[PDB]
């Protein structure tokens, strides 16, 4: 139906360069914090 | 830094209760065995102070008669 599309997906990394290192460093702590409670929901939802 | 994986909860669990073995001097859990935890080797941390978690007897049990006492 004559349907064409495109997407550009550009690396992650290229965010935080426009933010501070402080605001850079909290989110990089909160990450790893929902990182670690996701790996424990993951792996109970798994087995269970 | 890795939180414990569901199946190690489980084994941990599943060690704490093995008959062959003294039992743990805490409570992993409170489940439906809360009082068997509790309860269960209540009586010989009275003559071994120094394995109780800050020597302090007000944490142990002792048996005593209230007549005999005095």
């Amino acid at each position: 139906g004559q349907k064409g599309g495109q997407a550009i997906v550009v690396h992650p990394d290229y965010l935080y360069g426009a933010i501070t290192e402080d605001r850079y460093n909290e989110y990089v702590a909160k990450v790893s914090a929902r990182e670690k409670s996701a790996y424990k929901f993951f792996h109970n939802g798994m087995i269970y | 830094e890795q939180f414990l994986n569901a199946q190690d909860i489980d084994h941990f669990l599943s060690m704490c209760q093995n008959p062959m073995q003294k039992p743990v001097p805490f409570v992993p859990v409170l489940d439906r065995r809360f009082e068997i935890f509790f309860k269960k080797d209540s009586l010989w941390q009275s003559e071994h102070l120094e394995a109780v978690v800050d020597q302090d007897v007000q944490r142990t049990c002792i048996l005593h008669g209230p007549v005999a006492a005095q």
